């Protein structure tokens, strides 16, 4: 079912880029409505503009020019209920840069009981004019040669030294 | 019929109190709403009956003229009791005594029946 | 004179025969449930000729002598009783008139009696018992001891439901309690999971868990199912308990504790039910057993024109070729057989009629044969023998509706029989049943006898409460499917309770005749009913059964494979291999560098083992290293991995079944079979039986076809109803009769669906399931419903129409369930029985070293005395040690620890603040009394004390019992952990421990279970291999699947940790039929086939059908297989330990 999984924080200039925020629900069986707000502002720069509001099933983007006509909805489809909610754009730019900040409102129908709750999940990201593999991922690959090579070295001195030995046995005799 | 368990013959002396003990049993659990009581008068066998307690969500105490104000209730319902309590009796409360139990969700309806006796 | 002939009467062929008719008819009687006034008279003669039998047997024997013949006989005082109470009930009479009718229900007993050789069975029976009460005292102090762990840490616990954040009014959790008592009113304030009874339970702990947001946990009212299932007390824990042992829907209750203690206390669980439930079981059935042979021996050892008409007869006596014609025929019946076994739901004509054709040439055959046999043997010839009296009914039977009920052809099933000469297993299953009803009769019989008195006696004392209370266990005021109002019924639950289904009718019982009532009885028919299905399995078991430098480098491989540091780096690479596999699950998305990490070790793990399998080929050489079935095993593994490798290095490659290939990476753990000789050992002893398991298992199908065959016959394609989507309610049939007019009612409504069981009898196959689960006693009541429902094909089923469809599962669970598990235990055990005579009478579940190991162990059985000890040379060492040998000392003390025993089962849930109090006080006076006693034996022993074990283990308490005070003390000053709190006065229980050494007979048990811990291990290990191999398997295969019943938040496949808790589950085989239910749905509308899935790339939570069934299906069967395998090794070490 749903998982909550980070945002990816370096974005390549001149290519679309996907920000994940997902938010789960405690119990998967209760169901609720929910909404989205996502207010950005841009790096060097304080305070929030919201650039987008969705709420039913239709996309309400902020008419600013900065995030104007590059942004696409990869949210829930038709659930009513989001759980998913993901801002996708098209064509990045530097302007695309700052702290995401995106609240979430869930209308959850109990019993006789209606609850309404807010919880907010924050993203950064810099742009960055050419993709860098992360520290881990080169890391472990330099890594896993030196391994290989330290094992294959392990059995060629194990062999050397071994076949010496068996051959010395055999002149003796 | 119904469990329901009083005495047939009560002799009490005038100007005592007189605690007309009933027990009724029923299989579940009492609801408030569910559970209703009923107590009636006679002063004779074929005489009319006069109700002069009630349980309908609470107590309800008639003030029947007849009584004044010495009928008390007297028991706990949800431990099956539904006694009352008639102060200082005279000789005018010689008579018979009713107690009607309805409860919910049994359809049968208790009945106890005391013949109470005054002294002198 | 009078004398004489009421002796002469007395004694007498006709008079045993005429007092027993007149009890058989009684029984009839007893049945009715309320009997016409007419049949009072009918009551009255009953009772007269009961005064009859008894005044000549008084008359007789007394002579007027103070009936000292009559009286002697312990068998009559229940007899003289019975006709004393119809005088005494006419006579004035007790209030209790439910009550006066059982105690008429003893004239059934005197049967008994009446029956030649009953009275030598029962007292048979009974002399079972005495063997079997130091096991019973033992599972007491076992179950006791489970029952004051279990109370110390889960009192209170399921307690907890999730209680709504805002009040409306300023009301507080306290106000709110007194004022709502009504279900609904319930319901607004907690959570209540959509339908259920009671209000779902939350969790503190991250682990446990979890309340919807705007819901807060809180823990106050009773506890779940009507308050039966709790903690709180120690009679209620010791009803949990107990619940466990038996296994009884031991599924819910670890569910339930789970929830509200947290996913940590599994541990408790895996402890109580694999050492007090698997073991304690097993104890009662070496008992038994072991009880049953000594006096099965031990009494069988004392012991020891015309002519012309004739000359027709030459040519078929002639043309019968029983060479070719009898072979011919068993060859024709079988196909026959697989003809009848072609049945669907849906079925076009054309098919049909093939159908009809086939049978009539299949009746042409044999009918031609049947007049064949009798002409060459004639009538008396030919009717004599025992099969020819069997076919000729059968060919009887088919010409009987050869032209003209549908309950009359199912039986057509049942010729497939006559395989059984040839076979040889055929012939033990046959062998096994005959036994039965043979010699084994007169205690078959009393097993219908003892199953006929309570399904009566249930009746009569409770049959008037669940008429009047209904309403306390049900909504529509009706009654449940399962109650005790009739003789059928009543003997339907009594039926259900010989199979372990007894907690979840017994809830029932109580909260409509009391709780006293309702626990004896069900008591009693678990306890004594089964000791006598006990016994009949063992009794029927047992008595069935009876240059070239090219060489050097070859050698110098050879030496590096055979070197310690090698086999053993390569060890460490198979569990960290291994280990890897855990973490892939649908949280791997987190946590992204893990990913990463794991991705790229996986290929230095294929390059090692590649690398390694290279060496294997210089060492061994292709003809050596293809011979090895563990080398075969080894190059498959290392060869998917590497085909994925290439392909996923290669690129290109990774389209259907490439990556199929991947999953079976989940086979990898498999390696690891090989190296640890613990688990090799266990897959030796599995192998050497699979050919012996094998027959019994083509037995069983063809045993289990014939009743799936029939089963098809009766309902297929009936289960279908029409059903309210919303809460799953079967409309009424006052409307919507039939499928046609179900339709019509989704055109105008919404919500209506025309559905399936998804088990079911539909098709042979799915016969086949619907049996399996019905046999294993999981998920089978929820189709017995459905086939007692069941009225057409294509019309709504009524309920209870069909009623006595009830015979069709009873019948099947005696003959499917008791008989072949009789014969499927009995050949297993045997087998390995063989197993240990070859290897010169040597246990076969042990590693060699483990066998140096189990000798010593055999060696603390010895009583060789150890020295006295030398009485000190002062006085204060004489005077302190004199009293410490002495026998009152030792009683004294263990007097004083059953007294603490007591205080701490006082402990309940609420307990005011003086009791704790006091209860602390007292328990540091025992704390002293009890460190008091090991200092005096210090002061006298000295040096000696240490020397024995048991004085060891006493003086080790004593230390965990002051310094868990001091603990419990220092953590309240300075910190809050409730949780903590509970486990650190755990260790008190220690001393409860010390009750052991004062009784020797359980102190004998108890020593045989550490004798086979080695045995045990092994298996142990062996069985979590293949747990965390199908923990995998499940983790990649069924996350996603949509959560129905049994699978929900927590108890799901989503990850590691949650698989391994559902496997553990389904060990037992328990509510394996619920896990099932979810993976078979596939295709709208049971679930929709693309699904998004936030969080992650795949689509869809359909279940597959044919791999999830191939999955639960084989588990259960190999878990059963290895269960087995514990059956056999506690029993072994327990002959050997009572042996000595
Ligand atoms: C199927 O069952 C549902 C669930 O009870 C029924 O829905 C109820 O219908 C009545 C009257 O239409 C409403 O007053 C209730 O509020 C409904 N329950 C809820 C909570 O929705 C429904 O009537 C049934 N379907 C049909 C066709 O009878
Ligand atoms: C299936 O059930 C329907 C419903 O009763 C039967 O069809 C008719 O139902 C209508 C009510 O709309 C009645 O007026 C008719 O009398 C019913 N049929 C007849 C011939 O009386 C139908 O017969 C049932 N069987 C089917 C359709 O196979
Ligand atoms: N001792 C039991 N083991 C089964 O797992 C349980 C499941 O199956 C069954 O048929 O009905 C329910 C319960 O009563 C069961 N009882 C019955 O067997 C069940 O929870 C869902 O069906
Ligand atoms: C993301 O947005 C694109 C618009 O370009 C859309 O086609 C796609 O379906 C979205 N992703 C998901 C997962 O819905
Ligand atoms: C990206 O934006 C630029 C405008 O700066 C536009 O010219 C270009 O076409 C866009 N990229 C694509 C792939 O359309
Ligand atoms: C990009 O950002 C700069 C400053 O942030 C702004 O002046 C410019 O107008 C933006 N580009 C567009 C196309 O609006
Ligand atoms: C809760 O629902 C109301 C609708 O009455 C809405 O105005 C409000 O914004 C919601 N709360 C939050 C935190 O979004
Ligand atoms: C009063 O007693 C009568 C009995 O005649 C009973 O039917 C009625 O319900 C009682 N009244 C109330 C309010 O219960
Ligand atoms: C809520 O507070 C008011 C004060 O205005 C008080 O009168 C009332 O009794 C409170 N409600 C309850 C249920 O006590
Ligand atoms: C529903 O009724 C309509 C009549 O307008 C009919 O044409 C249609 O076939 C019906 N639906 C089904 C599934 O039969």
């Amino acid at each position: 079912g749903c998982v909550e999984v980070d945002s990816e924080t370096e974005a390549v200039y001149g290519m679309t880029f996907k920000i994940l925020c997902i938010s789960c629900k405690r119990r998967s069986e209760t169901n609720a409505e929910t909404f989205t707000e996502w207010t950005f502002r841009q790096k060097g720069t304080e305070e929030f503009v919201k650039i987008l509001r969705y709420e039913n099933e239709v996309l309400q983007l902020e008419e600013d020019e900065r995030f104007e006509g590059r942004v696409v909805w990869n949210g829930s489809r038709g659930t009513k209920d989001l759980q998913d909610l993901s801002i996708f754009i098209t064509n990045v730019t530097y302007n695309h840069s700052g702290d995401y900040e995106c609240h979430v409102y869930r209308l959850l129908f109990f019993e006789n009981y209606e609850h309404n709750t807010s919880v907010v999940k924050k993203i950064h990201i810099e742009v960055v004019d050419k993709a860098n593999r992360d520290m881990a991922s080169i890391v472990s690959e330099i890594m896993m040669y030196v391994l290989i090579v330290v094992l294959t070295i392990w059995l060629v001195a194990e062999m050397i030294y071994c076949y010496k030995k068996i051959a010395a046995a055999t002149e003796t005799a | 019929s119904m469990e329901v368990t009083v005495p047939a013959t009560l002799n009490v002396l005038n100007g005592s109190d007189a605690r007309l003990p009933c027990t009724f049993n029923s299989c579940y659990t009492v609801n408030h709403k569910q559970f209703s009581l009923n107590w009636t008068y006679q002063e004779c066998n074929n005489c009319s009956e006069e109700m002069f307690l009630q349980f309908r969500m609470k107590i309800i105490n008639l003030k029947l003229e007849r009584f004044q104000d010495r009928v008390e209730f007297s028991g706990n319902p949800s431990k099956y009791d539904v006694s009352v309590m008639l102060r200082n009796v005279q000789p005018e409360d010689e008579g018979i005594y009713n107690c009607y139990i309805m409860n919910p969700p049994d359809r049968h309806r208790g009945h106890g029946k005391i013949h109470l006796q005054v002294l002198m | 004179p009078l004398r004489r002939i009421s002796i002469k009467i007395l004694v007498h062929s006709l008079f045993s025969m005429l007092i027993m008719c007149t009890i058989l008819t009684n029984c009839i009687f007893m049945t009715m449930n309320n009997p016409p006034d007419w049949t009072k008279n009918v009551e009255y003669t009953f009772t007269g000729i009961y005064t009859f039998e008894s005044l000549v047997k008084i008359l007789a024997r007394g002579f007027c002598v103070g009936e000292f013949t009559f009286l002697r006989d312990p068998w009559n005082w229940l007899d003289f009783v019975v006709i004393v109470f119809a005088y005494l009930t006419e006579f004035v009479n007790l209030g209790n008139v439910s009550a006066l009718r059982t105690f008429r229900v003893l004239r059934a007993l005197k049967t008994i009696s009446v029956i030649p050789g009953l009275k030598t069975i029962v007292g048979a029976l009974i002399q079972s018992v005495k063997k079997l009460s130091d096991v019973m005292i033992l599972t007491v102090f076992c179950l006791s001891v489970f029952a004051l762990i279990g109370l110390q840490l889960f009192m209170g616990n399921l307690k907890h439901k999730c209680f709504r954040n805002s009040l409306e009014n300023n009301e507080t959790l306290e106000s709110i309690m007194n004022t709502l008592e009504s279900e609904e009113d319930f319901r607004k304030y907690f959570y209540y999971l959509e339908g259920s009874k009671d209000a779902l339970l939350c969790g503190f702990s991250t682990d446990s868990g979890q309340c919807p947001e705007g819901y807060t946990c809180v823990k106050i009212g009773r506890n779940p199912d009507y308050g039966y299932t709790s903690f709180d007390t120690f009679s209620w824990a010791f009803l949990a308990l107990f619940r466990l042992m038996t296994q009884d829907y031991w599924e819910n209750l670890y569910q339930q504790t789970l929830r509200a203690a947290g996913k940590t206390y599994m541990i408790f669980f895996v402890v109580v039910i694999f050492l007090g439930s698997f073991y304690l079981i097993n104890l009662i059935l070496a008992v038994v057993a072991m009880a049953y042979k000594e006096q099965n021996q031990a009494n069988i050892e004392e012991a020891k024109c015309s002519p012309y008409w004739i000359k027709f007869k030459k040519c078929i006596y002639f043309i019968v070729m029983d060479p070719f014609v009898d072979l011919a025929i068993t060859i024709c019946i079988v196909l026959n057989t697989l003809f009848m076994a072609m049945e669907h739901h849906p079925m076009t004509e054309e098919f049909k009629n093939v159908l009809a054709i086939g049978n009539l040439v299949f009746t042409g055959i044999f009918a031609a044969e049947m007049v064949l046999k009798l002409i060459a043997m004639d009538p008396y010839e030919y009717f004599q023998v025992g099969w020819n009296i069997f076919d000729s009914l059968i060919v009887t039977l088919s010409l009987v509706e050869l032209f003209l009920l549908s309950v009359l052809r199912s039986f057509r099933l049942l010729r497939v029989f006559k395989l059984a000469k040839s076979w040889p297993t055929l012939n033990m299953l046959i062998k096994i049943i005959g036994n039965s009803v043979g010699a084994l009769g007169n205690l078959t019989l009393v097993l219908a006898i003892i199953v006929f008195i309570f399904a009566v006696v249930g009746m009569q004392l409770f049959g008037k409460s669940y008429k009047e209370c209904v309403c306390k266990i049900n909504d529509d005021c009706t009654l449940p499917r399962w109650h005790m109002n009739d003789f059928f019924h009543s003997f339907l639950i009594v039926f259900r309770v010989l199979c372990g289904e007894w907690i979840e009718t017994m809830w029932d019982c109580m909260e409509v005749a009391g709780q006293a009532m309702c626990l004896i009885v069900y008591m009693m028919v678990m306890v004594i009913g089964n000791l006598v299905v006990l016994n009949l399995f063992l009794a029927l078991l047992l008595s069935s059964f009876s240059g070239k430098i090219w060489w050097n480098i070859r050698k110098t491989c050879y030496k590096i494979v055979e070197h310690s540091w090698f086999e053993s780096f390569i060890v460490l690479m198979i569990l960290l291999s291994s280990g890897a596999l855990a973490f892939e699950d649908i949280y791997i998305e987190r946590k992204k560098t893990i990913k990463i990490i794991l991705e790229y070790a996986d290929k230095i793990f294929t390059y090692i083992f590649i690398l390694e399998m290279l060496l294997k080929w210089i060492a061994y050489g292709y003809k050596t290293y293809f011979t090895n079935a563990w080398c075969w095993l080894d190059f498959l593994i290392v060869d998917v991995s590497l085909v994925t490798l290439v392909a996923n290095t290669l690129g290109y490659s990774d389209l259907g079944p490439i990556k199929s290939l991947r999953t079976l990476r989940a086979l990898r753990p498999l390696r690891a079979l090989s190296r640890f000789e613990g688990m090799r050992v266990v897959v030796n002893a599995l192998i050497g039986a699979i050919p012996s398991i094998m027959n019994v298992l083509l037995v069983c199908l063809i045993f289990w076809l014939i009743f799936s065959i029939m089963g098809v016959n009766l309902f297929a394609g009936k289960f279908y109803e029409c059903i309210n989507t919303t809460d799953g309610s079967r409309f009424p049939a006052s409307q919507v009769p039939n499928r046609s007019e179900c339709f019509a009612l989704m055109n105008v409504s919404q919500n209506v669906r025309w559905k399936n069981l998804k088990v079911n009898f539909d098709n042979v196959g799915l016969g086949y399931l619907s049996l399996l689960q019905v046999a294993t006693f999981k998920g089978w009541t929820i189709i017995m419903y459905a086939a007692v429902d069941s009225v057409n094909v294509d019309k709504q089923p009524k309920y209870e129409y069909s009623l006595y469809m009830y015979i069709y599962f009873v019948v099947f669970i005696i003959f499917g369930s008791f008989f072949t598990l009789n014969l499927f235990i009995g050949v297993i055990i045997d087998n390995f029985n063989q197993q240990k005579k070859k290897l010169g009478g040597q246990d076969i579940f042990m590693t060699e070293e483990q066998k140096k190991y189990y000798n010593a162990m055999k060696k603390l059985g010895s009583k060789k005395p150890q020295k006295p000890i030398p009485r000190p040379g002062n006085k204060i060492q004489g005077c302190i040690f004199d009293l410490v040998t002495n026998q009152a000392f030792d009683i004294s003390i263990m007097v004083l620890i059953c007294l603490n025993m007591v205080t701490m089962m006082v402990e309940k849930e609420g307990q005011s603040q003086h009791m704790t109090e006091v209860l602390y006080w007292i328990n540091v006076v025992f704390i002293i009394l009890f460190t008091g006693e090991c200092v005096l034996k210090l002061i006298s022993l000295r040096h000696y004390y240490f020397t024995v074990g048991w004085n060891i283990f006493d003086f080790v308490v004593v230390i965990i019992s002051i310094v868990g005070m001091f603990l419990a003390d220092l953590i309240e000053t300075y910190f809050v952990s409730p949780t903590l709190f509970r486990v650190i006065r755990l260790a008190r229980i220690g001393r409860i421990l010390r009750l052991v050494k004062g009784a020797k007979g359980i102190r004998t048990l108890l020593f045989a279970l550490m004798m086979s811990l080695p045995a045990l291990f092994n298996i142990g290990l062996l069985l979590f291999l293949v747990m965390f191999i199908y923990a995998i398997f499940g983790m990649s295969n069924f996350a996603y699947v949509k959560k129905e019943d049994g699978i929900n938040d927590m108890f799901n496949f989503e990850t590691f940790g949650n698989s391994m808790i559902c496997l553990f589950q389904i060990t037992t085989s328990a509510g394996w039929d619920g896990l099932l239910a979810p993976i078979l749905n596939s295709k709208p509308p049971d679930c929709d086939p693309k699904k998004v899935h936030p969080g992650s790339s795949v689509e869809g939570d359909c279940g597959n059908p044919s791999v999830g069934i191939f999955y639960f299906v084989s588990y259960i069967i190999i878990s059963f297989l290895v269960v087995v395998n514990m059956y056999i090794a506690v029993i072994l070490e327990n002959f050997s330990v009572a042996t000595e």
